[PDB]
């Protein structure tokens, strides 16, 4: 007898990720610190994002010009968050860009892709402690700009963690 | 199948919950599992680990 | 400008295939301290010649020997370009730096003939000059290239003595990023070999080493 | 074993590829049948290093030694159509087919280094008045004198 | 009065970005070299273009290029006429698909033709020619591409005055293509762009018009030809600048895959145009760099056209 | 909403319209293609192409023609790139009725890296496969073969992408000209109505024929 | 010299 | 022909699917338009 | 001929110690290994 | 062929051996496959497009007084592959593009109804309805683009009633996965055709 | 400090640092079909 091995006809792209193990990764649970949500953990998930818009982009690794890292302390002094910069209208975008951040036009176009999928900062678990990810999936109004998938319903902030608790904040 | 069975609790989304250690570890069949020997009931019920 | 891509083909491995042929293997490198701060012969690549370099007068040594100037200690201007030197040092003598690996070559008659003044003995003092002090130091590398005992070099000579801001134009030469260069095209490797030499992990930017060999850490897990 | 950023990793300075060219030139008015491989080494230096003036007048000396007339004289012209100035150590070496560049470089014959600074600058002399061409087929007058 | 100090901005700015682009490819005071071209090649670059075409005719054939001649020493046939056609295409596909692991990937096109000429007496009559314009005119398209410095082929077309004919009359089951018929009813001359002259400087000096003189040889002796009405359905198919010649070139076969072909067919094709037609890896990694250094002379026509619009703007408002 | 000197025209069928619009000697020419795979939502959260268009400024004083290669997003407006061309705005300029505009000329820096930036979101590209050949069945069309579409450069990224402080100044003389975010802002809803229309109308005729 | 040789081969263009 | 009486199965090669490109088979360099005029 | 992706054409075995034999090859076999049709055009011949 | 002449001998050799062992192999049909009923087939030599045609007539019901006959017509281009991307990129999957145009009773693109259909792994996906020409909505509209005409919206998004109507227009009209199989096979011929006239051409090429 | 100049914290932020580009680049989305 010789068994055929078990393969598929149609699959996704993700299992064609590599592993050394050729195994499931390790998920380790967030710090302590995002526990509650507060005002030092709301612009974590902004501040990754506009980080990610300024490095290196690509397998040749190019280098994005505008530096988006510039805004985020005036992002925060406002009390903006990213979910709460998905919910501006297209009216209260136009004076956010020009008054107070003073975005440049080319600044503006490297950070309307984040904008126009409704990117959702939710930190996704990883191997490590510290994580660095954040979910790329476009968001949907029904559940807040949060896609609506694994677990990020509406007010979940950070994988593993409890809701935002828009009361207190 | 071999189940685990943990004293405390961890949800399926988040960590908060209502109940005590004491609370969750007569829910979650801790007590149940650490008093049962073999040939008893378990229930499907209960979240298994691993 | 406006940030031209470079036609090199270095990349950044990918995420699907498996780590492999590590008898070459790119990782970062960074050093201990910043050198580009510092003088150009005494930054990182040329710390094999640090014996080398020319013991260092001052501004007011220079301005001492203006003043007070000795019959042997021959202050000697090293700069090139005729359209770039607009005032004279006092008691400098014309040696241009292009010129010095021939000049030093000469008899002392050759000397006299082909620049008009007398060869320095090789006990006597000899300082040199540059706009930076770049060409000096170049020209004192040839000075001590033959067997001239005190060889001197004033760092920045005519930048500080004139106050003039010039520089003596040291291309350092980089490749033009249409130049595409030696080990994507050729065959002098294997194909693994090149595949794992042109890999590099980060941004092409900064410094890189390169280990000839790896064993696994089986100690770890 | 220490990796630069390749468009400074894998520069040579153009002293070493003046040179190199300069001992392939020596060789070529040795052997003028090297020039061939010369040739081969030039397609491949123009596509990996820098075109400077002193690797085009290095060319043109190699072409000049090796009894190319023509494309040597043509090479001067694009040289002088480019405002490249022609080097003058390469138009001193040029009129000395003597003395392989590697031991004028490191001076064990000291003698007619005044002849190479008589040279050297005559070139610059005949460059501040004249193009690159006409400097290259003096030099190329006098090698093959 | 807002007009005046932006389009005063505008213009100052391009006059700053051209003297910076400069000065970057400027080494002590002499400009940027541009590549050479291999032996025998003349390139020709139109001001304000996207592309740029180089020309080589070997005379006697294939036995006198650069690889075939070359011996060790001290111890007739009809002419082909190259061209490479070359545009400003280049791209990398990793940054689409990170699974594909290609630096660079730039096409260029070469076109080879033959002729012959009155001298060749040996093999004159003893088979129709079928590379003559007057007898079909056939000529090999060869697709071609760099990939990270290497080049590999991507069609190898075999076109003649025959299935130009057929695509204007038969390509349907009476009539051509609703497609390619439509295609010649609009072609409009392009306006005279003054092409710059990068040849190789052993031929810059000795001939000027020489690639315009075999480009006429051959259209004068195609369109006078055996096949007269359907030479602009040739042109059109033969034109590589542009949308037009590339759907016209693919409703002809394409070639094989060639990948699909045997291993013997793969390197004796690539032992041909590397080897014996002189369309080499240096030939290519040339066009890799001229696609760079092209690129660069029309940034800074660009620039110098920002600040001439810009200029224009603020002295008139 | 419209702007405030600007005409439409969008006959039923194609699925384009034209804006038009002129001050003193100088002309404004808005052209867009409108896709008919999908298009991206107004709100934009939840294959989704991009409102890509073309803005041609015609100004005689300085005898060139600007090409605007903008794209409308979120109602706001980006700028791809910007050409040169000789004369005024000859028909022939504009890829109206499936004809292209002038063939073979320099197309320009990147002026923004609004495609960088979108593999950091992991947007799908207008580029689906590797394989130039298999987007080319679907010829002549600019959503579905991007490498003969004017409007995504025929496929090719260029070498320069332009100083942040210099096109800065590009984008804002742009803006004088009627190339602002009002214009986008309609282009956006116009290219929405039409992908009703033309949808609708294909639906309807389909009904009659079965 | 580039832009004089803009305007001779027409990049330029004059008053329409 | 069956897959046992086989020349690839007599070395390890398998019966269907991508060609083994490293094998001593495949990188043994083949001139069959030229044999008849070296072993005729 | 023209090969597919995926599909191969079997041939039969010589039956002579398989492709390369294991055992030995003799004078007359390692000959025609010897003199192997490679393009003589390309090709330097050469014996002592 | 004197090496002293011909210094192409690597290749004109090869491809004298590549004529005989594509004619010599016994794989290889010399027949077309037939065609179902009606279909004629035309293809040119030179080129890579070959056509079908047939003439039909629909159900028609006996309240109309007559019924009009319909002009099938096939359009088949062949399919290219880049080898450049290889082996970097994946193998592309081998799968057969055709058109169908429907013409009531004289060109291809003149009032005209045209569906795209994608012969893929045995089955038939059918991607876009394209129409040409001044047809009846409920107005006239027109659609007199040929090349950038409005291909209607892709057939994964839509609607049910849509659907299931052109099926049946399609079930009607013998067009399924059986027709799409001949299509592949008669594909496969041409292109195997071309092949050897490609083989031929270059021989005359190469030796000139 | 001493012997290896750097701390175990400041270590693990080198050490992330260090391999950006490898650990996560896209999600990688579509699906595979499959040729044979
Ligand atoms: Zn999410």
């Amino acid at each position: 007898k010789v068994s055929k091995v078990p393969t598929r006809s149609v699959i996704p792209a993700d299992a064609l990720r590599y592993h050394p193990r050729y195994s499931v990764p390790r998920k380790m649970v967030l710090s302590n610190t995002f526990n509650v949500v507060g005002e030092n953990n709301r612009y974590t998930s902004l501040k990754l994002i506009l980080e990610k818009l300024s490095g290196h982009v690509g397998r040749r690794q190019y280098k994005m010009l505008c530096n988006l890292e510039k805004h985020y302390d005036k992002l925060k002094d406002e009390g903006i968050d990213w979910h709460e910069l998905k919910w501006l209208s297209r009216e209260e975008l136009i004076v956010l860009f020009d008054k107070v951040l003073h975005l440049t036009r080319t600044e503006r176009a490297a950070l309307l892709p984040a904008i126009e999928a409704k990117v959702c900062g939710v930190l996704r678990q990883t191997d490590s402690r510290h994580s660095t990810v954040v979910c790329m999936n476009r968001g949907n109004a029904n559940h807040g700009w949060r896609c609506g998938r694994n677990g990020h319903t509406n007010d979940v902030y950070f994988e593993g963690k409890a809701k935002a608790n828009t009361a207190a904040l | 199948v071999s189940g685990r069975v943990y004293r405390r609790f961890y949800g399926d989304r988040n960590r908060v919950s209502a109940h005590s250690t004491m609370r969750w570890q007569h829910i979650g069949g801790w007590k149940l599992l650490k008093r049962i020997r073999r040939g008893s009931l378990f229930p499907h019920n209960v979240p298994l680990y691993a | 400008q406006a940030d031209r891509r470079t036609r090199h083909h270095m990349m950044v491995d990918g995420q699907i295939n498996p780590r492999e042929w590590f008898n070459w293997h790119p990782k970062e490198y960074q050093p201990w301290y910043f050198d580009r701060h510092k003088f150009l012969y005494e930054q990182r690549q040329y710390a094999q010649f640090h014996h080398l370099l020319c013991h260092q007068v001052y501004l007011k040594d220079m301005l001492h020997l203006m003043r007070y100037p000795e019959p042997y200690t021959h202050i000697i201007d090293c700069r090139t370009s005729t359209q770039k030197m607009h005032r004279w040092v006092p008691h400098s003598l014309w040696l241009p730096r292009d010129e010095v690996e021939y000049a030093l070559q000469l008899s002392a008659d050759e000397f006299l003939d082909m620049y008009g003044f007398r060869k320095p003995d090789k006990s006597d003092d000899v300082i040199l000059l540059s706009h930076n002090g770049i060409y000096s130091e170049q020209a004192g590398w040839e000075w001590k290239k033959q067997f001239f005992q005190h060889v001197y070099n004033y760092r920045g000579g005519t930048n500080e003595l004139f106050g003039e801001s010039y520089s003596d134009m040291n291309v350092s030469d980089v490749l033009s990023p249409w130049k595409g260069p030696f080990p994507q095209s050729g065959v002098f490797v294997d194909k693994w070999s090149k595949r794992k030499v042109l890999t590099r992990t980060g941004p092409f930017d900064r410094q890189y080493e390169m280990q000839d060999f790896a064993l696994p850490d089986l100690e770890l897990e | 074993s220490l990796q630069n950023p390749p468009e400074e990793q894998f520069a040579l300075p153009s002293v070493l590829l003046r040179t190199l060219l300069c001992m392939a030139a020596y060789h070529c008015t040795l052997d003028a049948d090297y020039f061939t491989t010369c040739q081969m080494l030039f397609g491949r230096m123009e596509q990996q290093q820098q075109t400077t003036p002193e690797v085009l007048s290095a060319w043109v000396y190699c072409c000049t030694a090796s009894g190319r007339v023509d494309e040597a004289l043509t090479y001067a012209k694009y040289m002088a159509d480019c405002s490249a100035p022609f080097d003058v150590t390469v138009f001193s070496l040029m009129q000395h087919p003597s003395l392989n560049p590697i031991e004028v470089e490191d001076g064990s014959v000291p003698h007619s280094a005044k002849g190479l600074l008589l040279q050297r600058r005559l070139g610059n002399r005949l460059h501040t008045a004249y193009r690159s061409d006409a400097v290259a087929a003096h030099g190329m007058f006098v090698y093959y004198a | 009065v807002s007009l005046r100090t932006i389009a005063e901005s505008l213009g100052a700015a391009a006059a700053a970005e051209l003297r910076a682009e400069v000065e970057r490819d400027t080494r002590d005071g002499v400009a940027a070299i541009p590549p050479l071209p291999p032996l025998g090649w003349r390139v020709r670059h139109p001001s304000g273009s996207n592309y740029f075409v180089m020309t080589r005719t070997l005379k006697n054939g294939v036995q006198s290029a650069e690889l075939n001649n070359r011996r060790y020493r001290s111890v007739s046939r009809a002419d082909v006429h190259l061209t490479v056609f070359a545009p400003f295409r280049v791209y990398d596909p990793s940054l689409h698909d990170p699974t594909v692991d290609i630096c660079e990937w730039s096409s260029f096109d070469l076109v080879v033709q033959k002729t012959v000429p009155d001298n060749m007496v040996a093999n004159k009559l003893l088979q129709p020619l079928s590379c003559t314009p007057q007898d079909g005119a056939l000529s090999m398209y060869v697709c071609l591409a760099s990939v990270n410095s290497e080049m590999r082929i991507r069609s190898i077309q075999l076109l003649s005055m025959k299935e130009a004919q057929a695509l204007v009359e038969h390509a349907c089951f009476g009539n051509g293509e609703p497609l390619f018929l439509e295609l010649l009813r609009r072609r409009g001359r392009r306006r005279p762009l003054v092409e710059r002259r990068f040849d190789d400087p052993r031929l810059r000096y000795e001939e000027v018009a020489q690639p315009q003189q075999v480009a006429d040889e051959a259209a004068v002796a195609c369109s006078s030809s055996c096949y007269g009405p359907y030479y602009p359905a040739f042109e059109m198919l033969m034109d590589s600048c542009g949308s037009a010649g590339e759907y016209s070139r693919a409703l002809c076969y394409g070639g094989p895959y060639v990948s699909e072909l045997s291993r013997e067919l793969c390197d004796a094709l690539l032992d041909y145009i590397k080897g014996d037609l002189g369309v080499s890896d240096q030939l290519c990694e040339y066009v890799c760099q001229m696609q760079f250094f092209l690129e660069q002379e029309e940034y800074m026509t660009w620039l110098g056209q920002v600040q001439h619009v810009a200029n224009a703007v603020s002295r008139t408002a | 909403h419209l702007p405030f000197n600007f005409d439409v025209c969008y006959e039923l069928g194609s699925r384009e319209f034209t804006l038009f619009s002129s001050v003193g000697s100088t002309s404004v020419l808005v052209f867009c293609n409108v896709s008919s795979r999908r298009l991206r939502s107004v709100k934009g959260g939840q294959d989704r192409s991009p409102v890509v268009f073309s803005a041609f400024v015609s100004m005689p004083t300085s005898g060139l023609t600007i090409e605007a290669l903008c794209c409308s997003s979120l109602g706001l407006l980006v700028v791809d790139g910007v050409s040169f061309h000789q004369g005024p705005l000859t028909e022939s300029m504009i890829p109206q009725d499936a004809h292209p505009g002038p063939e073979g000329h320099y197309q320009g820096p990147l002026l923004n890296q609004r495609s960088l930036a979108e593999m950091v979101v992991n947007t799908r590209g207008c580029i689906t496969s590797v394989d130039p050949f298999r987007q080319q069945e679907s010829f002549f069309d600019g959503h579905v073969n991007p490498w003969n579409a004017r409007s995504l450069r025929f496929g090719h990224v260029p070498v320069h992408t332009a100083k942040p402080g210099f096109s800065d100044a590009l984008c804002h003389f742009l803006e004088v000209f009627g190339v602002n975010d009002e214009l986008a802002f309609f282009v956006e809803d116009f290219a929405h109505l039409v992908h009703r229309e033309e949808e609708t109308a294909w639906t309807n005729v389909l009904k009659t024929m079965m | 010299d580039k832009i004089e040789k803009w305007k001779a081969e027409g990049l330029l263009p004059e008053d329409y | 022909i069956a897959y046992e009486d086989s020349f690839e199965y007599e070395e390890y090669i398998p019966a269907g699917g991508s060609p083994l490109a490293h094998h001593w088979t495949e990188m043994t360099p083949s001139f069959s338009y030229l044999e008849d005029e070296f072993f005729g | 001929a023209r090969r597919k992706w995926g599909q191969k054409t079997w041939s039969p075995t010589a039956t002579n110690g398989g492709a390369a034999p294991a055992n030995g090859v003799s004078a007359q076999e390692a000959l025609q290994i010897a003199y192997r049709p490679m393009p003589p055009s390309q090709t330097v011949e050469y014996e002592e | 062929l004197p090496p002293s002449d011909f210094p192409e001998n690597a290749l004109l050799k090869c491809i004298e051996k590549e004529i005989e062992d594509e004619a010599l192999r016994l794989d290889k049909e010399e027949c077309p496959p037939p065609p179902p009923t009606g279909w004629e087939m035309y293809h040119a030599p030179g080129t890579s497009v070959f056509y079908g045609r047939r003439w039909w007539l629909p159900a028609t019901a006996s309240a109309e007084t007559r019924a009009t006959p319909e002009r099938h017509t096939i359009r088949v281009q062949l399919t290219k592959r880049d080898p450049s991307l290889d082996p970097e990129c994946d193998v592309r999957g081998e799968h057969f593009p055709f058109s169908f145009f429907v013409q009531r009773a004289l060109g291809l693109y003149d009032q005209s109804i045209e569906v795209r259909a994608d012969f893929v792994d045995g089955e038939l996906l059918v991607d876009n309805v394209v129409f040409h020409g001044t047809f009846k909505t409920g107005e006239e509209v027109r659609y007199n683009n040929i090349f950038n005409g409005y291909p209607g919206p892709n057939l994964d998004e839509a609607e049910e009633e849509v659907l299931d109507g052109l099926q049946a227009w399609l079930a009607e009209r013998c067009v399924d996965d059986q027709f799409g199989e001949f299509v592949g096979q008669y594909s496969v011929w041409v292109e195997q055709q071309e092949y050897e006239m490609w083989l031929k051409r270059l021989r005359d090429f190469v030796a000139a | 400090m001493t012997v290896h100049g750097t701390s175990l914290p400041s270590t693990y932020r080198m050490h992330k640092d260090i391999n950006k580009a490898q650990r996560n680049d896209r999600k990688l989305s579509g699906n595979r079909f499959k040729v044979l």
